[PDB]
């Protein structure tokens, strides 16, 4: 029932606003591939 | 007669090595007694996320 002011960047676009969020930061230095780097199959 | 209206010497200006911006890539230590040592070494220890 408390909330934290924390600061990131947010796009405004259609009279709604989205949060923007780069999750390299997560994902530096180990072992487990960042899942949103995907493959794509074309035949 | 012939003439001897002026001579004239060399007007060199010094360069020195802080005084080029090239230093700033640098970090210059002065140190004496460097001409007894032959090796120079730094340890990193770093473990990963």
């Amino acid at each position: 029932h408390s909330l934290t002011p924390l600061s990131m960047d947010v796009i405004r676009l259609g009279e709604k606003t989205v949060i923007m969020e780069n999750l390299r930061r997560v994902y530096k230095n180990t072992d487990t591939k960042d899942p949103l780097e995907r493959n794509v199959d074309l035949t | 007669f012939e003439a001897i209206f002026g001579t004239f010497c060399n007007r060199l200006e010094w360069v020195y090595f802080l005084t080029s911006g090239l230093a700033a890539a640098a970090h210059a230590i002065k140190f004496h007694d460097l001409n007894k040592l032959t090796t120079g070494k730094m340890l990193f220890h770093v473990q990963v996320p």
